[PDB]
């Protein structure tokens, strides 16, 4: 109650502070090593790094300036940098340093050794309902935090969710986050996770993240997305139709929650209603969830990745326009 | 299959139902074809309605503390229900105010009422408009209410089926096929019709409040004298309904037991024929019938008194309210006739419409509560799913089927790609271990861990309707390479070649067309074709010869799936040699676990798992007047009762005519004396009502007729030849023994009563009026002709549509039966959505016919009312214009004729309903006309000459020109490959198929004596064991011939004493679900006990020891030596050890029998078969 209401306001007050007075040019590539290549991506490339003056291992995301200007998306990559250094939450990947050279752009994150949720979901096949609920609670808390600041996340998918040593979720890839207070008309994201109003080419608001959460929960519980067609143009017809069928092993509470989250009529979708984010919290599916213990990280995770050192990366797979960029 | 024209029809076309004209035009001239049936509207699809209802039910469960299904239904269908209620009410309000307009018109014929004659034209215009507005308000509302009710029923049926597949294994023992078939059959048609009746529970009080105020202004305070009489009559009916409900609730329980016994006995008809048990089964069924028919008669007696209230109140309601008025001052005839006119509507509202609505609410809410109770039963728990386990571990598992634990501290561990061999004696718990692994039997202690992807092969072979290929593929994508490899590995390639249609031969429910080993190998092929991590094979080599068994084991289990983890239940030592681990059970305890060494001290590449739910022409193909006279003359008492009723009717007509011809507190003048006939017609419904001296015997005899017909139907079914019975389906038999019998018992007797009552009223009124004034009959003739012509036109298509709808109910029951039989296989493989889609297809098939039937019925009713309205308008205007300065004599005749036609219309609707109900009688008679199939045994000498056997008259011959002889008192061994024809010869001895040739026993030809005498000379052990619901003693001897001493002695000899004493009631324990509490071998021992109990001189044994271990086989060997000393035994068996105690051998190959003397001579010729003999038997056969 009051503890949630008093505490949010302080987060807002702190967020604006770092939004106004930021810091830039924290580090250049002299103290960074080049060990591994953790990920890929359609824009960047992420590789493992260590600081030899401290010894701590870090991740570093490298973006191409020319590619960025070629892809006709320049504001997104600057807004990513702007947002990542301002937010502060235990389920968000933090930022340490920022780079600025003549060729590329680099950022320094914390290292999350447990690998993606996607790989473990495909390895195990599907999660049980308590296992899925453990992660869904964290995602609900993260969206409650973000929407308090008028921030849309707008890219939710298993490849963006990482597992840390304790088994908790870490959210990354803020490439499409935007400070919207009102409406927006940009079409971006992964087609299976897009809301109907995004496809219909009309203004949309922060309600899209709850549709993405419903799709995420469905995919965790079943192992395959609710809207699956071989062609992107055919996926849109299934999304606009909004007709889903549930696996026989789904419970009634899960089906009711997913029906209320995957609601085509955005005036009837959970989280956008008069109660805000309390229809989700008070739902019968979350009856056995302790929202304080989850936030304080005192609940034992159902899965602990077997990390074997700071330099170990076994959980992962084996792998100029200076005018526009004036905020790095 | 065309589109429904309702979707693209105009507003005016939909309002008048003109879009039904093409099918009526088509069906009147010639027989309806398959293309005439239209595709159902999108709103009526089972998928959409199921989603609609399921959403609300899940919200109800997730958001309420006491969930109610009526709330879920209310949030789906309320505002359309209340929408049509308003127009139904507005069409009823019109009915109450008609006497205000028509009474002033009738009064204008009298020259005295000069005021009414000044405004008669405007009154006629108003009445003409009132008819038009009434006819347009009623029928569309009734059709909409029917449509809502049909949608509700479809949604509830879908939810019930989706719940059925989730029921736990512990709660399933308490639910039979009869209970579910009753739950669906009762609500099938009446639930849709009830939605139209429901609204009068509030319409009728308002109609009474209006009519009492209208009657009050005629009779100031005297109307309440009749109001109190109607109140007392309403309380009387409210008391009768409760007794009816009590009797129905008591009766409800016996029908399920009758249905389950009937279905069990019909599906095992060949065993019943072989045992000659038909009369005993008939005796049990008629004992069950006799109990419930008393409750049926009592409920019919109550319903008669409920139904006759309307007719026996027409005179007293007006008399009690007019007499206190007429005494204090005189009354004119006009006021009496107006009182009658209002009292007709008052009586119809009070004694007909209100109690029916109350009863409809009772039935609907009771059905909804029962369905809600079904939807909240305990469910099956889904297994843990984890692809990264690759290890099957069991530790300290103890379990109970409830006492003694079935499993007691079992431990084992097997890795990826290994084979486990489970062995043990009969009843050790080998099947229970696989049930525990599958999750169907929850352990009370211990843990079981594995990936969760399993494939299962049951010890009882389950076969679903469809082709062999559909059985093997079992609802996934067809892959040609794996299909060919699996077919070749399972040795099915030879048997498929014999079939004329190759792999696409259509199999029925249960696959009775196949042999035992063919069904076993098809089940094994279905198991192997599926991609899984763990394979559970429950004794697949039970009905296979040694050579086929060896080939399958060497090329399918150890080679084709050598990289898969698998558990094999087996007793053979050769199979134990190649197993990595061995587990031996003994009374549920781990007798041994370890390796055999210490005992003696590519196709699965593709992911095929990755229908349509609508009906096409192929699905519809299956669905495609001396009946009254035959129904009446079944029972002579019905003829006597009808003659009695006719004589009393004629006496009443004569008395009423004399009294009327014979013609103060009542004022009558010469110019107003015409009201006598109007009052007589108004009160004739009471002077001609059938009292309890006529009403009760009629219903009693009508119930007796249905009893006789059910007995004849059962007798005819049990006597039919096997060729006829194989083509029948389980769902059709259940349909015809449930729905038609229920209709003949409940609906028909009380509907015929109302039809006869209405006919008598109309005929008596017409005759009495026309005798004293012949111009009324001339006026009534054309309207009668019009109604008869329209009825004749309509019935041509109505009867065909009704027959189609009646035939469309079978696939639903067939799917329900086959779904209950194979539930564990469905949950093991994971094919629930496939069967849900098939059930939706069946529901859509039924809806396609039912919707058209209802639409054409509505069209007919609206046309009848329109004809009546147009005749009334014409005669009204003629009457008003014709009258001049004096008496208007034409209008009197015309208006009285129309007043009679008003009742004729209701009689015609009752006739249509009776004709609708008579289709069930037609189907029952069609089932009765099935064709009929039709000391001496001292030594047992048999002689056969030129015997030919074939299953279809004019088909392929399985055996050709068989000839051999048997000496008296000799054991003969009958051996051969699976599917060669060993069972066909034994069926040919009993003449269970089309046979040609000659067989003699001790010189007596089989054409000399009757078939019943011939079959009584044989004792049999069928390959398929038949067990019905009943005690042990009843199963052992249904005829109740032998005392418990003899039964206990035989059970001790056979080794059943320990098994029987396991259960609470020793020899009194009721066996349910075909002896589900017994093991597979205990059923073999039950059959052995049955064969021992009946002392016969010739014994036809069909593999007596199929699945038994070598230790238990000693019981059969000892019984053969001792109990059957001086008997001719023909022992058909695959066990090699059983051939030691034989003196003659018969081998079936290439469709003919070869005869051998010694087993060594037999074996030395067919080397390949001799190489398959195990070493333990090889030393025995070659000492
Ligand atoms: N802090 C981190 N620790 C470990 N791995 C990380 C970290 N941050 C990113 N990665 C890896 O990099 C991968 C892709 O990087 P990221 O998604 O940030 O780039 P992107 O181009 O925005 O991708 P997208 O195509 O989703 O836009 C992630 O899936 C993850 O494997
Ligand atoms: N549904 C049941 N309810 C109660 N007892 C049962 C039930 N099913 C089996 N049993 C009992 O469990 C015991 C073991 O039976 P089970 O069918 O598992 O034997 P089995 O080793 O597979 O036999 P067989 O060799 O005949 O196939 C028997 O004593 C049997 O009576
Ligand atoms: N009702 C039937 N209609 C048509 N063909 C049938 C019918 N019953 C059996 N057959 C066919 O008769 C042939 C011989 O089968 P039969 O059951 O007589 O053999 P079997 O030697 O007793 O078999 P098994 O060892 O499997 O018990 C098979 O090809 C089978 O398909
Ligand atoms: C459907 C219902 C609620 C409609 C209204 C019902 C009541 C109020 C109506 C129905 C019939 C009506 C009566 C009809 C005829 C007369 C005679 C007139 O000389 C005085 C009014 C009087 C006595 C009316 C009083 C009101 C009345 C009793
Ligand atoms: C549903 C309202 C019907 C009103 C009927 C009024 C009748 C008035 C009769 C006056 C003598
Ligand atoms: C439902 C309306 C009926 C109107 C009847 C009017 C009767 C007028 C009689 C004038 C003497
Ligand atoms: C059951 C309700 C009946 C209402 C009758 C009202 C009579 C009104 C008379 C006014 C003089
Ligand atoms: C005095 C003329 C009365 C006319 C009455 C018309 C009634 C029309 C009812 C629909
Ligand atoms: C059907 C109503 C007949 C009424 C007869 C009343 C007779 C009264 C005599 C005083
Ligand atoms: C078709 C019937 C017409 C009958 C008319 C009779 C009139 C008789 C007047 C006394
Ligand atoms: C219901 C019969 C109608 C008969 C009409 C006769 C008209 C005669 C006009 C003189
Ligand atoms: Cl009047
Ligand atoms: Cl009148
Ligand atoms: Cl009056
Ligand atoms: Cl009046
Ligand atoms: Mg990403
Ligand atoms: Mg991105
Ligand atoms: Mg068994
Ligand atoms: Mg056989």
């Amino acid at each position: 109650q009051e503890s949630v209401k008093e505490f949010l306001a302080k987060a807002k007050e702190d967020f604006l502070k770092k939004w106004e007075n930021p810091a830039q040019n924290t580090a250049h590539l002299d103290q960074f090593e080049r060990i591994k290549t953790l990920g890929t991506g359609s824009f960047g490339r992420v590789m493992l790094v260590k600081h030899m003056e401290t010894g701590n291992h870090y991740a570093m995301k490298i973006l191409d300036k020319q590619k960025v200007v070629k892809l006709k998306q320049i504001e997104h990559t600057l807004n990513e940098k702007r947002i990542l250094q301002a937010v502060n939450f235990p389920f968000l990947v933090k930022l340490e340093f920022s780079f600025k050279d003549n060729s590329n752009l680099y950022m320094v994150m914390e290292y999350v050794p447990g690998g993606e949720m996607f790989s473990h979901l495909r390895r195990i096949g599907r999660f049980s309902e308590p296992h899925a609920r453990f992660y869904a609670a964290q995602i609900v808390l993260t969206f409650e935090y973000l929407h308090s600041l008028d921030l849309i996340y707008r890219d939710l998918k298993p490849e963006n969710l990482l597992i840390d040593q304790q088994g908790y979720i870490q959210v990354t890839d803020f490439g499409f986050a935007k400070r919207v207070k009102g409406r927006t008309w940009t079409l971006c994201g992964t087609p299976e996770y897009l809301a109907p109003e995004i496809i219909l080419s009309k203004g949309y608001n922060k309600a899209v993240d709850w549709w993405a959460l419903g799709v995420l929960i469905y995919e965790m519980a079943a192992g395959y997305p609710p809207f699956f067609a071989d062609q992107p143009i055919q996926i849109y017809e299934k999304i606009v139709s909004g007709k889903v069928r549930f696996p026989s092993h789904f419970s009634s509470d899960l089906k009711d929650l997913l029906r209320n989250l995957l609601q085509v009529d955005l005036t009837k979708r959970f989280g956008n209603l008069k109660n805000g984010v309390n229809d989700i919290k008070n739902h019968k599916w979350f009856a056995t969830t302790d929202w304080i213990a989850i936030y304080q990280r005192k609940v034992e995770a159902p899965f602990i990745p077997k990390f074997k050192g700071p330099g170990d990366t076994s959980n992962f797979d084996d792998y100029k326009c200076g005018k526009e960029f004036s905020e790095f | 299959m065309q589109r429904s024209p309702l979707e693209k029809a105009s507003v005016v076309s939909k309002l008048f139902f003109s879009w039904t004209r093409p099918i009526l035009r088509k069906g009147y001239r010639q027989r309806l074809e398959l293309s005439d049936i239209y595709q159902i509207p999108s709103v009526d699809s089972a998928d959409n309605l199921s989603e609609k209802l399921e959403r609300e039910w899940d919200r109800e469960l997730a958001s309420k503390k006491n969930p109610k299904l009526i709330n879920a239904l209310r949030r789906c269908f309320f505002w359309r229900f209340m929408f049509y209620g308003i127009f139904l009410y507005l069409g009823e309000v019109t009915k109450a105010v008609q006497p205000l307009l028509l009474g002033r018109i009738i009064a204008s014929y009298d020259p005295d009422n000069k005021e009414e004659r000044s405004i008669a034209i405007y009154l006629g215009i108003g009445l003409c408009l009132l008819f038009i507005v009434r006819t347009l308000l009623l029928h569309p509302a009734i059709f909409g209410l029917h449509h809502i009710g049909m949608q509700m029923r479809i949604a509830m049926f879908s939810l019930i089926y989706k719940k059925t597949l989730k029921l736990s294994s512990r709660v399933l023992d308490k639910i039979s096929i009869g209970q579910l078939v009753s739950l669906l059959s009762n609500n099938l048609n009446k639930f849709d019709e009830g939605l139209a009746l429901a609204h009068f529970v509030w319409i009728a009080p308002l109609q009474v409040a209006l009519l009492m105020g209208l009657i009050w202004e005629l009779l100031q305070a005297s109307a309440f004298c009749g109001l109190g009489f109607l109140i007392v009559l309403a309380l009387f009916q409210a008391g009768l309904g409760r007794m009816m409900m009590k009797y129905r609730d008591q009766r409800a329980g016996k029908i399920s037991e009758r249905l389950v016994i009937t279905s069990e006995m019909i599906e095992n008809i060949q065993s019943v024929k072989a045992y000659c048990w038909e009369e005993a089964m008939e005796k049990m069924i008629e004992n069950l019938r006799q109990t419930e028919l008393k409750l049926t008669r009592k409920a019919a007696y109550v319903r008669y008194f409920n139904s006759s209230a309307f007719f026996f109140s027409g005179f007293f309601v007006v008399f009690l309210s007019v007499l206190p008025y007429a005494l204090i001052k005189g009354i004119i005839l006009r006021k009496i006739f107006t009182t009658i006119s209002f009292c007709i509507v008052l009586r119809m509202a009070v004694t007909r419409q209100f109690p029916w609505a109350v009863q409809t609410w009772y039935d609907s809410l009771g059905a909804i509560n029962k369905i809600q109770d079904f939807l909240q039963k305990q469910e099956y728990k889904t297994l843990e799913y984890n692809l990264t386990t690759t290890e099957v571990v069991m530790e300290n598992v103890t379990a109970f089927w409830e006492g003694t634990p079935v499993l007691k501290d079992i431990n084992f561990k097997i890795e990826r790609g290994q084979l486990l061999a489970v062995a043990g004696s009969t009843g050790a718990g080998k099947t229970s271990l696989l049930m525990v692994i599958m999750g169907e039997l929850e352990p009370s202690e211990g843990k079981i861990k594995h990936s969760g992807r399993i494939s299962f092969c049951s010890q009882f072979s389950w076969i679903m309707p469809g082709t062999i290929k559909e059985n093997i593929i079992f609802g996934v994508s067809y892959d040609e390479y794996r299909y060919r490899s699996v077919i070749k590995a399972c040795q099915l390639e030879e048997d498929i070649s014999k079939f004329a249609e190759k792999d696409n031969i259509v199999l029925g429910e249960g696959g009775i067309t196949l042999s035992g080993g063919q069904r076993a190998r098809i089940s094994l092929a279905r198991a192997v074709y599926k991609d899984a991590d763990l394979y559970l094979l429950d004794s697949p080599f039970g009905y296979l010869d040694v050579l086929t068994e060896k080939e399958i084991f060497e090329s399918c289990v150890c080679k084709l799936m050598a990289n898969k983890t698998r558990i094999l239940v087996t007793s053979k030592m050769e199979h134990l040699k190649k197993a990595d681990k061995i587990l031996i059970l003994h009374e549920g305890s781990s007798y041994f676990y370890g390796t055999f060494s210490e005992l003696q001290n590519d196709i699965y590449s593709r992911r095929l798992s990755q229908i349509s739910e609508e009906i096409n022409e192929e699905d519809l193909k299956e669905c495609f007047w001396n009946t009254y006279l035959r129904y009446i003359t079944v029972h002579k008492s019905l003829i006597f009762v009808l003659i009695w009723c006719l004589v009393i009717f004629l006496a009443e007509v004569a008395a009423s005519l004399v009294v009327l011809w014979l013609l103060y507190a009542v004022i009558i003048t010469s110019t107003s004396s015409y009201y006598v006939f109007y009052i007589y017609v108004g009160v004739a419904d009471t002077l001609l009502a059938m009292g309890f001296f006529r009403g009760l015997p009629l219903v009693h005899t009508l119930i007796t007729v249905s009893k006789i017909l059910h007995h004849k139907m059962l007798h005819s079914v049990l006597q039919a030849p096997m060729s006829t019975l194989n083509t029948l389906k389980a769902g059709g038999i259940l349909n015809r023994f449930s729905k038609d019998i229920a209709i003949l018992d409940d609906l028909l007797p009380l509907t015929i009563f109302d039809f006869i009552q209405l006919l008598l009223i109309v005929i008596g009124a017409i005759a009495v009026v026309a005798v004293l004034q012949p111009y009324i009959f001339v006026a009534t003739v054309p309207v009668i002709v019009a109604f008869i012509m329209l009825r004749a036109y309509f019935l041509q298509t109505s009867q065909q549509l009704k027959q189609l709808e009646s035939e469309g109910r079978s696939p639903i029951f067939t799917h329900l039966v086959t779904s209950l039989k194979g539930l564990w296989t469905l949950r093991a493989f994971g094919r629930q959505p496939y069967f849900e889609t098939l059930f939706h297809k069946a529901l859509n098939l039924h809806t396609a016919n039912w919707f058209l039937y209802l639409s054409t019925l509505r069209w007919f009713q609206m046309r009848i009312e329109m004809i009546f309205v147009i005749f009334f308008i014409a005669v009204t205007f003629i009457s008003i214009l014709t009258t001049g300065e004096g008496e208007g004599r034409v209008g009197i005749i015309l208006t009285l004729a129309m007043n009679i036609m008003s009742t004729l219309q209701w009689a015609v609707n009752s006739s249509i309903d009776v004709d609708s109900l008579m289709r069930s009688v037609s189907r029952v008679f069609k089932f009765i006309d099935m064709p009929t199939e039709g000391i001496w045994p001292s030594g047992g000498q048999m002689t056969v000459k030129d015997l030919t056997a074939k299953y279809t008259e004019g088909g392929n011959a399985i055996l050709e020109n068989i000839s051999f002889s048997i000496s008296p008192g000799q054991r003969v061994g009958l051996l051969g490959r699976t599917g060669s024809g060993k069972s066909t010869l034994l069926s040919a001895f009993l003449r269970l198929l089309n046979t040609e040739g000659e067989i003699q026993i001790d010189g007596v030809s089989w054409d000399s004596i009757t078939l019943q005498q011939w079959r009584k000379a044989f004792g049999v052990i069928p390959q398929k064991v038949f067990i019905f619901s009943g005690t042990f003693r009843k199963n052992l001897d249904p005829y109740e011939q032998w005392s418990d001493q003899e039964i206990w002695k035989v059970a001790d000899e056979v080794g059943l004493r320990s098994v029987i004493e396991q259960f609470p009631g020793k020899l009194d324990f009721v066996l349910v679900d075909g002896g589900c509490v017994l093991s597979h071998g205990h059923k073999q021992l039950m059959c052995l006990a049955r064969s021992v109990l009946s002392k016969a001189k010739i014994l036809l044994l069909d593999q007596p020891s199929a699945h038994l271990d070598p230790v238990t086989y000693q019981i059969i060997r000892r019984t053969l030596k001792q109990a059957f000393a001086d008997c001719t035994v023909i022992l058909c068996e695959h066990r090699i050890e059983a051939m030691l105690e034989c003196q003659q051998f018969l081998v079936i190959e290439e469709n003919k029998v070869r005869q051998y003397d010694s087993i060594q001579k037999l074996l030395n010729e067919r080397s390949l078969f001799r190489q398959a003999i195990s070493p333990s038997d090889r030393v025995k056969l070659f000492p």
